[PDB]
């Protein structure tokens, strides 16, 4: 149940000797090498052509969060703080209050994409599948400070991303 | 309790209650407490004078031949007046098990250097200094290892805070990457998590 | 008092210091460490800037988040100053340049500009302005800068009657023209100067003193309306002084007397690149000026500011110009230059 | 005028020279050192457009931040940004080198790079995928591409 | 508990009321526990919760539109154990692992009501009792748990002058206090005075004792009109509860004299009222015929 | 989605936007939440 | 009050390896100056950790006055071997802090603090 | 739904508007205060009450798995409809 | 149940050896093409 | 050149990591482990699940610990292809890096279809595994452990045979036996060097006892050796990915004690202990019975242990990261004695080092 | 003997590394926590 790489005894015949010694004056294993580089000189090479072309991903991904609504045009997020409860980083602050019709909503809701660690428990953990992590990933900022995303920051991307985030959430909700 | 609860290894159970009678009827000048977990793990709870003569028989002796030290670790506990509790595990490849011997001390007592029987702990207690402030005599080069060349005090004793005393910026004055005193921009929000009902009635402790 | 602006925290970094300040001129060399000395007080510092975004990027590590920020400007524009000062606190006027170029010559710079800015600094609202002349500005000098810069000092005490007027007497620092022009003529030829140089007598003031100064300047409510005169501890002739100089930086020293015949040439001599300028017939007025005493107005000492000497942060500045041979020297090596 | 349109295409070939040709410093410090060589693995391949590694931060003039920034690494990180001659750009590549990341509460984790450096792109991520990073590079040559020099100099 | 369902049925939705605007009424979420019926009958006294139905329609409601306002009414919100009862000004603005529990004083009353404070990133969120057995057992008054919003409309927050025309405007501290301590200076004997409010800790007091006695003004006065005739304030024994608020409990006839207990001090009601119903206490009231 | 369109709704952007940095529409974070504690204003009345 | 000692008896010895040890960073502080290239003189240096030396000055206990002594080992051995950078040994000299308040009327002014 | 401040800055659906004196408008200076138009709390009143003949009614916010967990919403109230608790939705005992 | 499964017959074999296909000449050959060029070569 | 004292100075990513598991939860202190060892993710969440699992009594069903070996043996190809390619970029060979890395991006192509996130993936919870794999993953596992093994044979071709390699690796760093059991050495460093033991083979979790596979054991304590020892844990480890995708089991994916692992979020929105159970284990968190565990698996560097010690609330007490590299690291210093300056370089590469976990 | 008589007060205020403005200025508080009354447990 075990093999002894590197025990290999070899042979001390005249034939194999001349042979290894045809190796060592002659250099076939460098002969090989540069045989197996030639041949990787002669193939299709797999560099995609970003940006025309996209690197290949899943309807799992996680991406850029975003807030999403119900067919209706009601936001979902109930204001129920578990997204910044099980938030590994804390990267999340709610605060809530009801508004004009009474209805429990958020007030603040920031996601800090910069202690964000994108890894997907507070699409998880939202009753209401509201905070959704969604497929963006190409929303790189020359300022800090554009990296600290509001409420509105967040319904704006839901807005902006619901027409891919609705047939992701679609595809993938039954393993849920 | 067939598919969800985890088998019970009573094999397991009563070869380390048999290896822990041993170990504790041959060596009672420093073997304080001998347990062994419901998860059959063997803990050898001693004094902290019997560092060298315990482990020397356990790297020794024909039925321990515990020739490995996996991973030296201290335990703060602040509620105890030797507060450390200084853990070490030992993997025997012939006798296939692990042992862990557990010993105690506060800030100001010196602990006797493991260098001399596995010269792995050479930078754990090391560490050991770093993170917690345990002392470790006759050791060759007992310094700091992981944290920074200017830092003041010890960061796994849990009256050091989350965040420290003191934070790095870059200033263009003195063109230098200078400390200040820490003023977070967001604050740690600490989660009061603990129910107050009772988890497991079989850890309770019992009253005063 | 508004609530946001209310100062609090305890002054480091991520606090609120009841200050926002609107910085001109703040790519150079004085705004460079003065939204430094601000940015760690927590103060909202907006930052006109004119030039290449990059030529500000050493700007952004000075602060916290959203306690920079930056914005174009241009100077015969009344748009973008209302647009930037309106809502400020107190605007500082950085805004200088020791050399005139074909857009700007030392009317624009120091008498246009600046009464723009104190105009606008007045009609819109702000409660603090600072401006920064020279110590040695008089109306009849023999130097275009310092008569355009005594011009805008009166103009801008006139249209702002509350304006702290600074002056600086001459500042050596890192990046500063004082110690760098000293200390970059080694090669061309043995440091020129006028009778040796043993005829015009200086104070230079250290550059952290003077954004001390202008903190307290922001600071105290006593200080609207002064004129103050920021100089250093110690007066020296400019000859001692450039013996100071190249016996920091270990250097040889020949100097010479260049007169009036022929060293205000040197300039259309050496300025005949269009690029920026080594030296320039401005300079050579305002190196052999000496600094004037002025005793009645207030100074460092009337500010709560230790005033720093030369010879604590000369080899600071200077260690940059030795070869290899005395890197590894000491200040305790060098003694230090007589004063008068 | 003339001049103007003289200096416009001189910004314009050396603006294109600069972006054109971004040598990133070999300098990974965490997770994200894995896939900032997965940029340059032959998938997404730095190296077609002209991103090739130079070890010297003299010979550099990008520096990927590709990790976490410590307290014990923040001098040195100061010292090898100001040995690369300008111009010279700073991307800050994952959480932690951004804002903190998830050790951003930690005692010795500098929160964010942008303490101790001046930073251009902010490629957010934990990590960010090699193709968000070469988002983030390609960002950069266009944030070089509409820069001014000759043209500011010509009007100042 | 188990951990799943077996409950595969539609449920029932037992209809919302409105008991007050303090008290947010949800009786969905209800289990049918009845400790509303026997804290408003035995504790706070007021008889206006009931049990309306019979079997699972069992609606524990008033049966009419009642607004159920005692002076112990919020305490409901404690002891309801299911979120049928909320706080109506505590609603929906927080949640309580997040939530910096800070022990604390009531100051709103005379009985000092130990409770805790807890606050939400440096600002106050609700105030809860602390269990203490002498004073407070663990209820609080209306005011105590509701007037936590009185605290952050129309505050103070910076030093204000008269100016020329004799309008209050903002000023530092500096000038503030040197206008003040330049009258100060002026002042000696009764010249100066001092009256003292009904929240003012003993720490200020003393503070502003000792400083009218460097300027030897004894003239401070307090709002509450004592009276000085006979001892005064010189033996303690005059002006205190001097048995206790728990000898209460050990009594067996109390006399109220001009006073109406369920509203100036109201637990020291309530232990008087336990009294009443453990203890069979008698109580004669001197005064105007309240409830 | 030429073959399965997206399913429409009234909210979603009529007009798709790219990365908007460095633009004047470049986002800028602030509070989304209004002032806590109400500060007292004086009555502007004379004081006699 | 048995306890095991660290290296020293009682507070004699200990008093010598405090003094040994102020011996040897009176010996260094002019190599500190020198390899590091500073800005500082040799008397602030040696004022500085005279400074140092003496906010330690209300010990009577051995043990931890010991422990010093083996901190200040460590920090005179991050010294010799380079291991501290110029910043390293210019986070003693607190230069980019700004002065903090010391009397009532100032701590009264700018916040909170006792 | 958005309205306006008379400083000139768009007002968010919290009902977040700077000052005229305060300071930090000086963000938008040269950029823009991204705030959402799409107000929930407006195009929740466009939705018609549902009028339906139980008792009970069980909303789940559509779709099945994919809304808010199901609740079961009490309509004998005849003045006032039955407000869903999460998605906002009301229906109503049409007798 | 539909769920991630293995097809019906399972899968075909992985193989997992080493698999180096022993090319080029013997050392009499190598000598012998070597030796030979030499020859010509000098001729 | 010859060097005489090698002091390595680790703790420059020394980020306290185990200082803030103490506050965050279980769940919340799961994706630490990702970031400690960042070739060697799930690897490392195995650990901490096993820990975690031995702490709460319970177990993982059937189909979640073959998911769990499947994808640790998918991770020791990985990383064993970092180890193989960089210790062959260190000394100067740069090019089977980009052969190798192609399969490697599959692989993250892999990650990203089962979790979502390329490399830390918070997937291997305590409880089983968090989500079921996504149809067609199988397919696509079988179809690149069909090509990978021709990758490792021509890597095969060109480093082993090859003498500018050889004289790099046969005589650099000879590790005596007895020293590596004394040094702590732990996985490959003991198996170079003739030592026979693995933690899946001697002290089994979970299902390690039913797949059959090879231990590949050195015979000199080089280099060479340990490379040898790496490319035959790839082979070995596409054996195992094989007897695996022909052995999959049907059911479940987490442990079906609801107060462990989360319920469906299709009977989330259904039931009501669901609900409350969902509620409860997303803002506290599931209690853990107190005590102290030492859980130690096979890593591809080594031994990687967690030493758990739980107060019984739902925070850990204490986390102790036991690495491989820690202990290799430690041996560096005997390692180096008697070479030179390009030695250290290729005995830094043969130890393989990743430094998030060697300093926390 | 090896053991050494120590009378003296036991005090590590020079051995946490904790500043002096954290120590004199700062009130600890030791306290039985009281039961949420939201709550029975
Ligand atoms: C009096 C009249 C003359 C005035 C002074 C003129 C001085 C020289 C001017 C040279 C040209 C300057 C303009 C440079 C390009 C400006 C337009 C532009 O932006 O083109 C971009 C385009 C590539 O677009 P890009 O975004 O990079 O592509 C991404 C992939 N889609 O770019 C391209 O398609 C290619 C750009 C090539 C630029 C020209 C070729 C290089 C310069 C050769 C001459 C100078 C060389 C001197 C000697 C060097 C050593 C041989
Ligand atoms: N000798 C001295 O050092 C002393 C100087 N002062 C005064 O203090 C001030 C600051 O000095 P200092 O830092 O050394 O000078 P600098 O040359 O270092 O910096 C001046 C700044 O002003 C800006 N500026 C100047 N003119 C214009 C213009 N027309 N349009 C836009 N920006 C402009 C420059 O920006 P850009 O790069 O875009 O042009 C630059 O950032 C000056 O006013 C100077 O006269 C006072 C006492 C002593
Ligand atoms: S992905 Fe993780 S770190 Fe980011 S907001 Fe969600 S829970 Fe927090
Ligand atoms: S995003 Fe979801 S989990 Fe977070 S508060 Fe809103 S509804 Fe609750
Ligand atoms: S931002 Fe996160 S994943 Fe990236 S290097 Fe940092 S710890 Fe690793
Ligand atoms: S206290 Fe709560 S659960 Fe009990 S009867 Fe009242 S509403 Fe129902
Ligand atoms: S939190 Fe309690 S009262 Fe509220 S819905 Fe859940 S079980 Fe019912
Ligand atoms: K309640
Ligand atoms: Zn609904």
């Amino acid at each position: 149940t075990y093999k002894y790489v590197n025990l290999r005894e070899p042979s001390m015949d005249m034939k194999s000797v001349t042979d290894r010694a045809a190796q060592t004056l002659l250099w076939t294993e460098l002969i090989r090498g540069l045989g197996m580089t030639l041949s990787y000189l002669f193939r299709e090479p797999a560099t995609i052509n970003y940006p025309f072309e996209k690197g290949p991903l899943s309807p799992r991904f996680r991406g850029e969060h975003a807030l999403r609504r119900y067919p209706s045009g009601e936001e979902r997020c109930i204001a129920c703080k578990l997204c910044e409860a099980v938030c590994p980083a804390q990267a999340i602050t709610i605060e809530a209050e009801p508004r004009a019709d009474g209805s429990r909503r958020t007030t603040r809701y920031d996601i800090d994409m910069t202690k964000c660690i994108y890894c997907g428990f507070c699409q998880e953990a939202c009753p209401v599948d509201a905070i959704v992590e969604g497929p963006n990933f190409e929303f790189s900022t020359e300022t800090h400070e554009e990296l600290l995303y509001n409420k509105e920051k967040l319904l704006n991307n839901g807005d902006k991303w619901e027409a891919e985030i609705a047939a992701n959430i679609q595809a993938d909700y039954l393993y849920r | 309790t067939r598919p969800t609860v985890r088998p019970r290894n009573d094999v397991a159970h009563k070869q380390l209650s048999a290896f822990g009678e041993y170990v504790a009827e041959i060596l009672p000048k420093y073997v304080q407490q001998v347990q062994v977990s419901c998860f059959s793990e063997l803990e050898i709870c001693i004094h902290p004078d019997g560092v060298i003569p315990v482990l020397t028989f356990l790297r020794d002796h024909s039925n321990a031949q515990f020739k490995s030290l996996a991973d030296l670790t201290a335990v703060d506990i602040p509620t105890r007046q030797n507060r450390f509790e200084i853990v070490y595990n030992l993997l025997s490849l012939r006798f296939n098990s692990r042992i862990r011997v557990k010993t105690y001390t506060d800030e100001l007592t010196p602990v006797e250097s493991s260098v001399s029987v596995y010269k792995a702990a050479n930078w754990y207690e090391r560490e050991i200094w770093d993170m917690f402030g345990v002392f470790f005599a006759n050791h060759p080069d007992l310094r700091r290892i992981l944290t920074d060349y200017g830092f003041e005090g010890h960061p796994f004793r849990k009256d050091f805070p989350l965040s420290g005393y003191v934070e790095l910026r870059y200033d263009d004055e003195v063109k230098r990457v200078v400390a200040e005193p820490v003023e977070l921009a967001q604050e740690f929000r600490k989660f009061d998590l603990n129910s107050p009902w009772e988890a497991f009635p079989a850890y309770r402790q019992p009253p005063e | 008092l508004h609530h946001a602006v209310i100062p609090h925290g305890k002054g480091g970094r991520s606090s609120v210091s009841g200050i926002v300040a609107t910085v001109f001129g703040a790519t150079g060399f004085l705004g460079r460490y003065l939204v430094n000395h601000l940015g760690r007080m927590g103060s909202q510092v907006i930052v006109p800037y004119r030039c290449e975004p990059y030529d500000t990027m050493h700007l952004r590590p000075m602060g916290d988040l959203g306690q920079i920020i930056f914005m174009d400007w241009n100077g015969r524009d009344k748009d973008s100053i209302r647009r930037a000062v309106e809502h400020s606190n107190v605007v500082i006027n950085l805004v200088g340049r020791e050399w005139e170029t074909k857009n700007f010559d030392f009317e624009d710079v120091f008498v246009k500009i600046p009464q723009a800015i104190a105009q606008v600094s007045k009609e819109a609202g702000v409660e603090k302005f600072i401006h920064i002349s020279h110590l040695n500005a008089d109306i009849k000098s023999s130097s275009k800068y310092l008569r355009n810069k005594a011009v805008g000092e009166k103009e801008v005490r006139e249209t702002f009657p509350e304006a702290t007027i600074i002056k600086p007497a001459d500042i050596f620092g890192r990046e500063d023209r004082f110690l760098n022009y000293f200390a970059n003529i080694r090669w061309f030829g043995g440091v020129p100067l006028i009778s040796l140089g043993k005829k015009t007598v200086k104070q230079p003031v250290y550059i952290v003193d003077v954004t001390k100064g202008i903190i307290n300047a922001i600071k105290d409510p006593d200080a609207r309306g002064k004129t103050f005169a920021f100089v250093g501890p110690n007066r020296y002739l400019l000859f001692d002084l450039v013996q100071y100089v190249f016996a920091v930086a270990h250097r040889p020293f020949l100097p010479y007397p260049m007169p009036h015949f022929a060293y205000r040439w040197i300039g259309r001599l050496f300025e005949i690149s269009p690029f920026e300028p080594w030296t320039t017939r401005d300079k050579v007025e305002r190196i052999h000026t000496t600094d004037r005493t002025l005793p009645h107005l207030p100074g460092l000492e009337d500010l709560g500011v230790q005033a720093t000497p030369l010879e604590l942060k000369a080899i600071e500045v200077l260690r940059r110009h030795r070869t290899y041979r005395w890197l590894s020297s000491e200040i305790e090596d060098v003694q230090p230059a007589k004063t008068v | 005028s003339r001049g103007e349109y003289v200096v416009a295409k001189l910004d314009d070939l050396i603006n294109w020279a600069r972006r054109s040709s971004l040598w990133p410093m070999t300098f990974g410090l965490a997770c994200c050192a894995v896939e900032m060589m997965h940029m340059a693995a032959p998938r997404y391949d730095m190296d077609r457009f002209g991103v090739v590694f130079r070890a010297s931060p003299r010979q550099s003039d990008v520096m990927i931040v590709a990790g976490t920034l410590t307290n014990k690494m923040a001098p040195a990180l100061r010292k090898v940004y100001d040995q690369m001659p300008e111009p010279r750009y700073v991307v800050s590549m994952g959480s932690c080198a951004n804002g903190g990341g998830y050790y951003h509460y930690s005692y010795s984790v500098v929160r964010g790079c942008d303490r101790i450096v001046p930073v251009d792109i902010y490629v957010p991520g934990c990590p960010p995928t090699a193709e968000a990073l070469l988002y983030g590079i390609l960002q950069l040559q266009k944030k070089i591409k509409r820069e001014k020099r000759l043209r500011i100099w010509y009007r100042r | 508990g188990s951990d799943r369902s077996r409950f595969l049925e539609g449920k029932r939705a037992v209809e919302d009321k409105n008991i007050g605007p303090l008290v947010k009424t949800i009786m969905t979420r209800c289990i049918q526990c009845t400790r509303c019926i026997r804290f408003a009958s035995e504790i706070a006294g007021v008889d206006d919760l009931g049990t309306t139905g019979r079997g699972n329609d069992m609606q524990v409601g008033t049966y009419i539109e009642k607004m159920f306002m005692s002076e112990l009414s919020g305490n409901i919100i404690d002891i309801c154990p299911v979120g049928a009862l909320t706080s109506k000004p505590y609603a929906f603005t927080a949640r309580p692992w997040e939530t910096r529990k800070t022990e604390s004083i009531d100051v709103m009353d005379a009985v000092g009501s130990n409770i805790v404070v807890s606050t939400r990133t440096g600002e106050v969120m609700r105030i809860l009792p602390r269990m203490h057995e002498d004073i407070n057992e663990e209820w609080i008054s209306d005011k105590t748990r509701f007037a936590y919003d009185g605290l952050k409309r129309q505050r103070l927050t910076e030093p204000m002058v008269r100016n020329e025309k004799g309008l209050l405007t903002h000023t530092t501290w500096e000038d503030a206090l040197s206008r003040v301590a330049g009258m100060l200076q002026s002042c000696q004997g009764n010249d100066v005075a001092a009256i003292a409010g009904g929240l003012v800790d003993a720490e200020a007091l003393i503070a502003l004792k000792d400083l009218l006695n460097r300027v030897d003004s004894d003239t401070l006065c307090t709002e509450e009109v004592f009276p000085t005739a006979g001892a005064g304030t010189d033996l303690r024994s005059n002006y205190l509860l001097n048995t206790t608020i728990a000898g209460v409990e050990e009594a067996d006839v109390v006399l109220l004299v001009g006073t109406n207990p369920r509203f100036e001090a109201p637990l020291f009601n309530a232990r008087i009222r336990k009294s009443w119903l453990h203890n069979d206490l008698k109580v004669a009231l001197i005064g105007s015929p309240v409830d | 989605p030429t073959v399965k369109p997206p399913t429409a709704r009234k909210f979603i952007w009529t007009n798709h936007k790219f990365n908007l940095s460095g633009t004047p529409q470049q986002y800028v974070p602030y509070s989304t939440t209004r002032k806590k504690i109400q500060e007292w204003v004086p009555p502007s009345t004379p004081y006699k | 009050t048995s306890v095991k000692p660290i290296f020293s008896r009682d507070m004699n010895e200990a008093k010598r390896r405090v003094r040994e040890l102020y011996r040897a960073w009176y010996r260094e502080v002019p190599n500190t100056v020198h390899l590091f290239q500073l800005d500082i003189s040799v008397k602030q240096g040696r004022d500085k950790v005279r400074e140092m030396f003496k906010k330690n000055a209300h010990v009577t206990d051995p043990r931890v006055v010991d422990l010093l002594v083996i901190k200040g080992k460590m920090e005179l051995e991050e010294t010799i071997n380079v291991w501290k950078q110029r910043t390293h040994v210019m986070r003693f000299f607190h230069e980019t802090e700004a002065p903090r308040p010391k009397d009532f009327l100032s701590k009264f002014y700018v916040g909170h603090d006792p | 739904g958005v309205r306006t401040s008379p400083t000139g800055e768009k007002v968010t659906h919290t009902g977040q508007v700077y000052d005229d004196e305060d300071y930090r408008r000086v963000r938008f200076v040269g950029r823009q205060k991204e705030v959402n138009e799409n107000f929930a709390i407006d195009l929740i009143a466009e939705q018609p009450v549902s009028q339906v003949g139980s008792r009970v009614i069980s909303c789940d916010g559509g779709g099945g798995a994919l809304g808010h967990p199901r609740v079961y919403i009490n309509l004998d109230k005849e003045t006032k409809t039955g407000t869903c608790g999460y998605c906002g939705l009301q229906f109503r005992q049409q007798h | 149940v539909k769920q991630d499964m293995p097809p019906v017959g399972g899968y075909g074999p992985i193989d997992y050896k080493r698999n180096l296909p022993r090319r080029g000449l013997s050392g009499y050959s190598m000598f012998a093409v070597g030796i030979g060029a030499l020859l010509f070569g000098y001729w | 050149e010859m060097v005489r004292k090698c002091d390595p100075h680790i703790g420059l990513l020394h980020r306290g990591t185990e200082k803030l598991i103490e506050y965050k939860t279980y769940l919340q202190a799961l994706p630490y482990f990702d970031r400690l060892d960042y070739v060697s993710m799930m690897c490392n969440e195995q650990a901490y699940s096993l820990a975690v699992e031995k702490l709460l009594n319970i177990q993982p069903p059937p189909r979640a610990q073959w998911i769990r070996v499947l994808f640790g043996e998918i991770t020791r190809l990985l990383n064993h292809i970092m180890a193989v390619t960089t210790h062959a970029l260190d000394i100067g060979a740069m090019t089977p890096f980009f052969w190798m890395f192609e399969e490697r991006e599959k692989m993250f192509e892999f990650y990203e279809r089962v979790s979502g996130a390329r490399m830390h993936a918070a997937y291997v919870r305590p409880g089983g595994v968090h989500q079921d794999l996504p149809l067609g993953l199988m397919d696509d596992i079988y179809e690149f452990s069909k090509n990978f093994s021709l990758r490792i044979d021509e890597l095969e071709e060109m480093l082993t045979n090859n003498r500018i390699w050889r004289n790099r690796t046969v005589d650099i760093g000879v590790v005596t036996a007895e020293d590596a059991l004394n040094y702590g050495f732990s996985g490959v460093m003991l198996r170079g060097s003739g030592i026979q033991w693995d933690l899946r083979k001697t002290q089994p979790y979970d299902v390690y006892d039913q797949v059959e596979f090879d231990v590949p054991i050195g015979s000199r304590g080089d280099c060479y050796d340990r490379y040898l020892c790496r490319v035959e844990e790839m082979r070995q480890s596409i054996r195992i990915i094989s007897q695996c995708l022909n052995k999959m089991p049907p059911g479940e994916i987490k442990v079906d004690d609801a107060k462990v692992s989360p319920p469906k979020r299709a009977e989330m929105k259904t039931s009501m202990e669901s609900l409350i159970h969902h509620f409860k284990l997303y803002t506290e968190g599931y209690q853990v019975p107190p005590g102290a565990t030492y859980t130690a698996i096979e890593a591809p560097k080594g031994e990687f242990g967690v030493y758990l010690v739980s107060d019984g609330s739902s925070r850990p007490y204490r986390c102790k990261i036991k690495a491989p590299g820690f202990a290799h690291l430690a041996g560096l210093d005997k390692m180096s004695k008697g070479h030179m300056l390009a030695d250290v370089v290729a005995i830094i590469g043969t130890q393989d080092i990743v430094f998030g976990e060697v300093d926390r | 003997t090896q053991l050494i008589t120590v009378d003296e007060k036991l005090d590590i205020t020079t051995l946490t590394g904790v500043p002096e403005e954290h120590i004199k200025t700062r009130k600890a508080r030791i306290f039985v926590p009281a039961r949420n009354n939201m709550q029975s447990g």
